């Protein structure tokens, strides 16, 4: 909070444009702020700060290390990107930033279904994944690795449930690396519960959910909560396609969606009508 | 078992004719116990005078064909020839014997050919118009290789083409016909009958009429109204304490079953579930868009008229 | 001219199957229609394709040109192997009677106007060549399975002496355009299924007896019972294709805050046809769904 | 992996020499190098040990154990291994032994990954070639896996479709080496097993187990318990025990299919919970999610007042349609029959007219006219070209 407040107040974002040492500093502080936001334990501002730093450029010499292309083979011009700056004994940890970025993206972006705005993902890695390393192929499986843990976690988080996603994450191979603790893990775990519940409803053919009552807390899958404040906020709505006649007394949801596919069909017919209407408006001017 | 598409067969009737005698080379591929002859092409050979074999001729033809292709899913499989199928005979048999051996060209994977004899004239007294054979013994050199023939049955595809030809034939009770717009819908009792009526209706002239139709709309309406009234009559005929003999027995049992099924569906339906009503609503959506399409056509027609 | 009454042995997929062997789906003009004059009619017996693909990633000079040259040579060889025999005595087959596009979303304006009608229908009088567009199973079974046969328009010295222009404020442009359109061909039509081939005979002889007829009967019954599954496949996808086609029409004619350039007057592609086709497919769907639920009522 | 894979590839598998390219260019001694290489490849096929095959099988097993793919080099090994495994060239005795060694190596690794259609193929290939004794017992057991998986291709989960298509395309590609061109499944897997000795042999108990797993069964839980007992012991195989985890899953999916089919809809849940097997063994904590997540087909599964509703299949409507169809006035059986008769009658008439039999004259007349017309058209085209050219 304090770092973000000071940078935005002091108006120091137009002195980093020219003066090249200050730029690297600028990148260094933006990265650190996004890491700190992640690691005491919310997704946003952490997603916003960190995504902005990334994605783009490749190309990252910009805090550390690394040299661009190309450099260092050529020639005597090495000494520009090896003197702007980079400073030593810092960086701050590579890896840690990457975990923060990918995890932040996963919580935000997966809930941007309704269903079917289908969706060009907003990260450099994420868009790549389907063509790249998820794909449909590599040979043939088979997590757990390393980074394909994150891919496995994304598959589990989408559907299903939750439990599998937690198992890959908590555990194994990835987390323990944060020096800002267990605290960050607990916050992130709660965020995973919230967004796993959010995605899980949509979905469920074509609904029903709260199956049952008490089980809904229990399996989705942390005990036993606010209960009502968490469950109501996640379900609610009403925006977009309808859910609910929700009866909170018996804790039963009587969706009556009417309907998934028919809504889309009507949307296509509306879309076609607006083009034709506009086309014919121009013709009556002419 | 020789698999032939049916465009192939029509082509063979054209190629069999008109000129005396014609022959050609047949191509395709093979899979296991089936040989798929998928195409062919002709050549100028006289099969009743030992022309142009040799087996220089076979080699030359093969090279030319290969050049024309390359795809390995049309490879040379064998020869087609206009008649003789054993009066006669010997000339056709002789051409075959000559062809393998001097050359040994080309495309094989077993010592082979396939022979299709086409009857040149249209005959059916005892004649079989396309006859299929596959070499057996198969001496692999005897002078230039000789043969005896195992008869193979001719058969057709696979999926859509064969079915399409058959369906087209079936239609004919009025018209003889493609598959064309407007029709068909095909869930029968009722749709098929409607389609038949439509076909009869369509063409009389494209039109000696203004105002209003009485042809298909009362044929469809009559069939539906007859079905309703008839079903009521049959059920009523049961409804006098008889389950046996009245209609033969037999109508009554069917009607009773229909009543029970509809009632059961209705009871289950509302409310968990609505489903046939929702299907009716998606029909209304479709109908609304059909109205919109008609309206778009009318708007375009006004602009078209005002711009011509 | 050499296009008067077209005899089609189609239902056995005379040319469509020949194309299908060389693959499909495809999205552009793909070849020539071959056939020959016989008794009363021209029977369209055969099709052959030149194949041009320029290596789309990444071009840069000469490969596109090379491919076109190669394609022409390949085409000549293919044509010759059928043509040559004909020349020598008779055989058959000869003789260019059309061009063909395989299963494209719609045939747009430069395919007809600039790849056919540009100078190859001003070098031909009476238009003996007919441009055929096929969209069958890819737009759903029935009501689509035949066929567009177009007589491609255009004689074309009334807006070509110099040179080709449009406004932006139509009136002058249109008048010339109308004259060009008239000769032709707007979309206009060629007779189909009005002949008895007598070459159908081998297919008629087949089969019957026995696995064919038996399988077909069983299949027909199964379809008649069914109707559930293919509803999903049809209906939604058609709306998407229609929307995609129409929103192109809108861009084309309403362009975009201003004016024409319109067609100037409209159309040599498929706009009017698509609106009619949309009405007919929807009517067929509505009647079948209606009948299903009336039988349950 | 890479280095080694290249080594074999460079060696016999595919050669060209490489290099030469004859002449001698300008550099001597090329002949000696070429000769040595030729001699070595020749020596390999077959001088009788392939300890090579054993080492290659060993390494690939280790390779997928490790962690377990990445972009890795497991795939490149398998493509190289498939190339090597086309021993041909020489035959049969040594080559056959190598093949048995080879095709076990492959099939096992599939299980570790996912996967299991390729496993089913490779085990049936393995069982074709060996099957006396120890080998026979192993082959017989592996049967269970083949039956167990692969009764479906594609499918699930919406959003998703593009991914499914891509996966299918990839499966087809793997297929190629390997030696089909599409992924193996279903009926064909069963059919090839019946044609050989490899389901016949086999053991009776395993065949009967397959029997239970592949047809419709009911009461389900009793059957499931029997299946479990057989897996644990009979035929005293450890392969069965390790297969038991998908097997346990799969019987539920079969039960769900049977219930939907028979049976317009049913109140399922309690029976399923029970089936998993008694009590102090359930919390529906995880048992009910396993039931909800499982389904081989898109259906409703979803209720919260207890039990499960389905809304498919709609058997009653189909039955109603048939009853209605039958009578009716009569109408459909007579109509159908008349049409059926009509197509042969018409066909016969047309055929006869063309032939001899009603006419003969018509065909001849048409042919004569046709020849004249064809000639004229051809001539016109020829004349036009000639005139233009000159």
């Amino acid at each position: 909070r304090d770092g973000r407040d000071l940078v935005l107040r002091s108006g120091v974002e137009e002195t980093v444009e020219k003066s090249v040492h200050l730029a690297i500093l600028y990148n260094r502080v933006i990265a650190q702020l996004g890491l700190a936001s992640f690691a005491a334990g919310d997704v946003i501002q952490a997603y916003n700060l960190l995504s902005s730093l990334w994605s783009n450029r490749n190309h990252d010499v910009l805090i550390s290390q690394r040299m661009p292309d190309y450099v260092k083979e050529n020639d005597e011009e090495e000494l520009k990107f090896r003197d702007l700056l980079v400073p030593p004994h810092a960086y701050i940890q590579h890896a840690q930033l990457e975990l923060a970025t990918m995890l932040s993206t996963l919580v935000v972006d997966t809930p941007k279904e309704a269903k079917k705005p289908y969706e060009g993902s907003r990260h450099q890695s994420y868009f790549f994944r389907i063509i790249n390393q998820m794909a449909y192929q590599p040979l043939l499986g088979d997590p757990v690795e390393f980074r394909e843990q994150l891919t496995a976690a994304y598959i589990n988080l989408k559907l299903g449930d939750y439990a599998k996603a937690s198992e890959v994450i908590k555990n194994m191979g990835a987390w323990s690396m944060m020096p800002n603790g267990d605290e960050a893990l607990k916050t992130f775990l709660q965020h995973l519960k919230e967004a796993a519940l959010r995605i899980f409803c949509y979905n469920n053919r074509c609904n029903f959910a709260t199956i049952s009552v008490d089980l809904m807390m229990k399996k989705y899958g942390l005990n036993e909560n606010e209960v009502k404040c968490i469950i109501n906020d996640i379900i609610s709505e009403s925006n977009s396609s309808l859910i609910a006649f929700w009866d909170r007394e018996d804790k039963y949801l009587h969706v009556d969606r009417s309907n998934t596919s028919r809504l889309q069909y009507l949307v296509e017919g509306i879309a076609e009508s607006v083009v034709e209407v506009a086309q014919y408006s121009e013709r009556r001017v002419r | 078992t020789l698999v032939l598409p049916p465009f192939v067969a029509a082509a063979i009737v054209e190629h069999a004719k008109r000129r005396r005698n014609s022959a050609g080379y047949l191509v395709g591929s093979r899979s296991g116990n089936q040989i798929t002859v998928t195409d062919y092409i002709p050549c100028t050979h006289e099969s009743t005078s030992d022309v142009r074999t040799r087996a220089y001729a076979e080699e030359l033809k093969e090279r030319v064909a290969l050049k024309k292709c390359y795809t390995p899913s049309i490879t040379l499989v064998g020869w087609y020839a206009a008649a003789t199928p054993e009066p006669g005979k010997e000339r056709a048999f002789d051409l075959w014997c000559q062809a393998p051996g001097a050359s040994f060209s080309k495309i094989r994977s077993h010592n082979q050919a396939v022979m299709l004899l086409g009857r040149m004239p249209t005959a059916a007294d005892l004649s079989i118009r396309w006859e299929a054979y596959i070499t057996s013994n198969m001496n692999d050199g005897d002078s230039l290789q000789c043969e005896r023939m195992q008869q193979l049955t001719v058969c057709v595809e696979a999926e859509t083409p064969s079915m399409n030809v058959l369906l087209a034939e079936m239609i004919s009770k009025t018209l003889y016909n493609g598959s064309m717009p407007y029709p068909t819908n095909r869930i029968t009792n009722l749709d098929r009958v409607a389609v038949e009526a439509e076909s009869r209706e369509a063409e009389f002239g494209r039109k000696d009429n203004s105002r209003n139709d009485a042809e298909p709309r009362p044929v469809e309406a009559a069939l539906l109204n007859v079905q309703n009234k008839l079903h009521q009559a049959i059920s009523h005929a049961r409804a006098i304490l008889v389950s046996g003999n009245k209609n033969k027995s037999e109508r009554q049992n069917e009607s009773a079953a229909v009543v029970e099924n509809y009632e059961a569906i209705l009871a289950e339906k509302s409310q968990q579930s609505s489903r046939d009503d929702f299907i009716t609503e998606s029909y209304k959506d479709a109908l609304m868009i059909k109205y919109t399409a008609a309206l778009l056509r009318r708007h375009v027609m006004e602009i078209e008229r005002h711009g011509r | 001219p050499m296009a008067q009454r077209m005899r089609i042995s189609f239902s056995a997929l005379t040319c469509l199957g020949s194309y299908a062997q060389n693959a499909t789906c495809h999205y552009a003009l793909f070849g020539r229609l071959c056939g020959v004059q016989l008794n009363e009619t021209i029977e369209v017996t055969n099709v052959l394709p030149p194949v041009i693909n320029p290596r789309p990633p990444e071009d840069e000079t000469p490969e596109q040109r090379e491919k076109r040259l190669l394609a022409q040579q390949r085409e000549e060889r293919q044509m010759y192997e059928r043509m040559g025999k004909m020349f020598f005595k008779e055989e058959l087959d000869s003789y260019h009677v059309g061009y063909f596009a395989i299963c494209s979303a719609y045939t747009n304006a430069p395919y007809s106007v600039r790849t056919v009608q540009q100078l190859a229908q001003l070098a031909l009088d009476g238009n003996p060549s007919v441009l055929v567009v096929y969209d069958p199973f890819r737009t759903s079974l029935m009501g689509k399975l035949y066929l567009r046969a177009f007589v491609p328009t255009r004689e074309y010295v009334e807006f070509y002496t110099r040179l080709t222009d449009k406004r932006n404020i139509l009136r002058e442009n249109r008048l010339m355009r109308e004259c060009n359109v008239g000769k032709g061909g707007v979309l206009r039509e060629v007779k189909v299924e009005v002949d008895v081939d007598e070459y159908q005979l081998l297919c008629l002889s087949g089969f019957n007896v026995a696995p064919l007829s038996s399988t077909c009967r069983t299949l027909h019954s199964e379809v008649m019972t069914d109707y559930m599954a293919a509803l999903i496949e049809s209906v939604r996808h058609n709306a998407d294709e229609l929307s995609r086609g129409l929103h192109s029409e809108s861009y084309f004619s309403q362009k975009e805050e201003s004016y024409g350039p319109l067609g100037q007057r409209i159309d040599t592609l498929l706009k009017l046809m698509q609106l009619r086709e949309q009405t007919q497919h929807l009517e067929s769907l509505c009647d079948g769904v209606l009948l299903n639920t009336s039988l349950l009522r | 992996g890479r280095i080694a894979d290249a080594y074999v590839r460079f060696f016999r598998r595919f050669l060209l020499s490489p290099i030469p390219s004859i002449v001698e260019t300008d550099n001597p001694h090329l002949i000696t190098m070429h000769k040595e290489l030729e001699a070595d490849r020749e020596d390999f096929y077959k001088e009788k040990p392939n300890t090579d095959r054993a080492v290659r099988v060993f390494c690939h097993l280790l390779q997928t154990l490790t962690e377990m793919n990445s972009w890795h080099a497991a795939w490149s090994t398998l493509q190289c291994f498939t190339r090597v495994m086309q021993e041909i060239t020489q035959h049969p005795d040594p080559s056959r032994e190598c093949q048995i060694i080879a095709n076990s190596a492959m099939a096992a690794v599939f299980w570790k990954c996912s996967h299991y259609a390729f496993h089913a193929h490779c085990l049936g290939v393995a069982a074709f070639l060996t099957g006396n004794g120890g080998e026979a017992a192993a082959a017989a057991s592996r049967a269970v896996l083949a039956t167990l998986c692969v009764p479906n291709t594609n499918k699930e989960r919406r959003n998703f479709e593009r991914g499914s298509d891509s996966v299918f395309e990839k499966n087809a590609r793997i297929a190629q080496l390997f030696g089909l061109q599409s992924a193996p499944a279903g009926l064909a897997l069963w059919q090839r097993l019946q044609r050989m000795q490899v389901f016949q042999k086999a053991f009776p108990e395993v065949q009967a187990l397959d029997g239970l797993l592949r047809n419709e069964m009911s009461d389900e839980n009793i059957a499931r318990q029997a299946i479990k007992q057989l897996s644990i012991i009979v035929q005293k195989d450890p392969s069965l025990e390790m297969y038991e985890k998908p097997l346990r899953k799969v019987v539920i999916q079969r039960y769900l299919e049977c219930m939907a089919v028979r049976t317009t809809r049913v109140e399922a849940s309690s029976l399923q919970i029970g089936e998993n097997e008694a009590s102090e063994e359930v919390y529906i904590h995880e048992i009910e999610p396993y039931i909800l997540n499982e389904s081989g087909i898109a259906v409703e599964i979803d209720h919260k007042t207890g039990f499960i509703s389905f809304s498919n299949t709609t058997k009653m409507r189909v039955l109603e349609a048939f009853d209605a169809l039958a009578e009716r006035v009569d109408f459909h059986p007579p109509a159908l029959r008349r049409k059926l008769d009509i197509r042969p009658e018409h066909l016969l008439r047309a055929h006869d007219r063309s032939s001899i039999i009603h006419r003969l004259q018509h065909t001849c007349e048409e042919t004569a006219e046709a020849r004249r017309q064809s000639a004229k058209e051809r001539e016109e085209a020829e004349r036009e070209n000639a005139r233009l050219e000159r």
